[PDB]
């Protein structure tokens, strides 16, 4: 009874309220928390471990699904066109929307009672979490269908399965290319990129491709990039009235905002032409996530950073120093030493007041506290955990896009030409997109170009 | 586990021929360090009142949040060298990699 009870009984591990809290004034209340499902339930032999319900590979499983029945249901099986099913009730300016899902306790319906717009159905259960995410999901759904259509005109004798597969294979490589070429270097910075992600050579069958338990927490560094608003922009990259700056605590699960407030174009424009939030040691994460997470679909607004630290404890993750020691980094033991590591004594004092020792600092908290690496957005600890994980996913993937035999030399040269700005051009009404790199480009019109200047993915090498 | 294959399985099964479940869905995460529990095998730190972690009381995740995470909204520093798309791709990416189920 985690959603409503405050009694600490399995599977509940509620977050207790401290005195003089800025929001929750009743100390008998709590922040709801369900302990993650144990891999081996009831065991008095194994050390509690958690499950990854997804494929560790960067294979667009958020589009296709990580389970066979879900994956069948996501496909359009009415024909041999090899397409993904789309919404049969609504469209975004003639363009496809993700199908609706059949949830028992649908949180999306709670975001706007009168609208009656349910959650979307994607490869991953979190598609409707924020409309910016729904937009990315809707974009890749269109990209698959665009590819399957192009392939049918190229190879008319190819059946639905072959069309589905070949387009899935392209979408997966596109996700890999964007991640490794454009995203990761900006997360890590040049040095951590050379250290953890040296030039790909070939597939190594002795590389464990699994997600480490620590990564589930460490990759939450992204919480420090979250802006308190959802920004929408019109055709001319100008604030879309009414509601151009909707608060984040009014967009969670608001699937209706995609369906009834202009579709994906204003959201994608907002994502491209708005800066991200910068992580600063005195400005870690916004109150829209720290105080009002899921405010309108729950009894109480959650605290995301607190959940991150409680989750790491639920997962039995060692503290800051043990991760520093694992990464080959010095382990500070005093306030002064920690002040040196963080290049900030003020923060070190606050951290010592809470934990008493750097050994006890929860991974997320320690990680996000570290000064950022030159031209990157993480410190040395998270750079190590993150970099280590992504190398394993690359070198341990038999279907890695560059692996000999996965694609042809020609197909590889055609895929090398893809970009996220181009995917936007091909699947939306947007005619002016971010200059490469899309992750750096954030100012309109300085960093923006016409779609005409961008060459398309040439599928010629896919002819049979 | 087929000797010849052109595509990925939906579950990630068979990507690694020697250990076919590696990277596949609905499997236990790998550990880079042994787990640290109150009882050594299941109870998280902070579960039992008065039970210290490595010599010190366990701080409330909410207190850490309040004292170190909290900042006034209006002072937010925008990133001059990153777009909101940088945040969004990170979340989309995360959703291709991991999901920790709950009861
Ligand atoms: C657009 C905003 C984002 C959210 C809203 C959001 C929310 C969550 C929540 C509620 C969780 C579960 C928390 C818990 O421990 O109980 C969550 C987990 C994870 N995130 Fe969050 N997140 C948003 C945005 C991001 C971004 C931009 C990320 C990375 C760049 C990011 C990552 C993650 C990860 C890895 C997790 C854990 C995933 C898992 O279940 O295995 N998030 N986030
Ligand atoms: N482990 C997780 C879990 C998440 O969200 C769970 C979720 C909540 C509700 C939900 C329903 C009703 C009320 C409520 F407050 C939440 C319904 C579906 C889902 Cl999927 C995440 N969001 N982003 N990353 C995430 N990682
Ligand atoms: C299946 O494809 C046809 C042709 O594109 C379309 O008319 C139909 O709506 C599709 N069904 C779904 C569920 O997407
Ligand atoms: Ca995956
Ligand atoms: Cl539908
Ligand atoms: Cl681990």
């Amino acid at each position: 009874n985690c959603e409503t009870s405050c009694v600490q009984q399995p599977p509940c591990f509620p977050l207790k309220i401290p005195p003089n809290d800025p929001r929750i004034k009743n100390q008998a209340d709590c922040i709801p928390f369900f302990r993650s499902c144990p891999a081996c339930p009831g065991s008095n032999i194994t050390i509690r471990n958690q499950i990854n319900a997804l494929t560790s590979f960067v294979d667009a499983s958020m589009v296709y699904g990580s389970e066979e029945p879900l994956a069948r249901n996501l496909r359009n099986m009415s024909n041999q066109l090899g397409l993904l099913a789309v919404n049969q009730r609504f469209q975004d300016n003639g363009r496809a929307l993700l199908p609706f899902d059949n949830l028992h306790d649908d949180p999306c319906l709670l975001t706007n009672r009168s609208a009656r717009i349910p959650c979307f159905l994607a490869g991953d259960t979190r598609s409707s979490e924020m409309p910016e995410l729904t937009s990315m999901h809707t974009l890749l759904l269109r990209e698959h269908n665009r590819l399957a259509t192009e392939l049918k005109s190229l190879n008319p004798r190819w059946d639905g399965e072959r069309l589905y597969q070949e387009a899935r294979k392209i979408v997966g490589a596109m996700v890999q290319i964007i991640t490794y070429r454009d995203y990761l270097p900006l997360v890590l910075g040049p040095t951590a990129m050379r250290k953890y992600l040296p030039t790909y050579r070939s597939y190594n069958d002795s590389v464990d491709p699994r997600i480490a338990n620590v990564f589930t927490n460490a990759f939450r560094y992204g919480h420090t990039l979250i802006q308190p608003f959802m920004f929408r922009l019109d055709n001319r990259y100008q604030p879309m009235e009414p509601n151009p700056r909707v608060p984040l605590s009014r967009v969670f699960f608001a699937s209706w905002r995609v369906v009834l407030e202009g579709g994906i174009d204003p959201i994608l424009r907002g994502l491209m032409a708005t800066p991200a939030k910068l992580n600063r040691q005195n400005q870690i994460a916004v109150d829209e996530i720290r105080e009002r997470l899921f405010e309108q679909v729950m009894r109480i607004g959650l605290d995301l950073p607190a959940l991150n630290m409680q989750r790491s404890r639920d997962h039995g993750l060692p503290g800051y120093n043990a991760w520093r020691r694992f990464c080959g980094l010095p382990q500070p033991e005093t306030v002064g030493q920690l002040g040196t590591v963080l290049r900030n004594l003020k923060l070190a004092r606050k951290l010592m007041e809470q934990y008493g020792t750097p050994n006890n600092i929860d991974i997320w908290m320690g990680g996000v506290s570290e000064p950022l690496k030159r031209k990157g957005r993480v410190g040395p600890l998270l750079a190590c955990i993150i970099g280590t994980q992504f190398r394993k996913l690359r070198d341990g993937d038999r279907f890695w896009w560059e692996n000999e035999g996965v694609f042809s030399m020609q197909q590889r040269q055609a895929l090398a030409q893809i970009s996220l700005p181009r995917i936007i051009c091909d699947n939306t009404g947007i005619t002016t997109v971010s200059k490469n790199n899309i992750f750096m480009s954030n100012s309109y019109p300085r960093d923006f170009v016409n779609c005409s200047t961008l060459p398309a993915l040439n599928l010629a090498s896919w002819r049979e | 586990c087929p000797e010849q294959d052109k595509y990925r399985t939906i579950t990630g099964m068979c990507n690694n021929r020697r250990s076919p479940t590696l990277g596949a869905s609905n499997r236990a995460f790998v550990r880079w360090l042994p787990a640290e529990y109150e009882d050594g095998f299941s109870l998280p730190y902070g579960w039992t009142p008065g039970v210290k972690r490595n010599g010190f009381p366990v701080a409330l995740a909410r207190a850490v949040s309040n004292e170190i995470v909290r900042f006034p909204t209006d002072q937010l520093t925008p990133d001059q060298e990153r777009s909101l798309m940088f945040m969004q791709w990170g979340q989309l990416l995360d959703h291709d990699l991991d999901f920790t189920p709950e009861p």
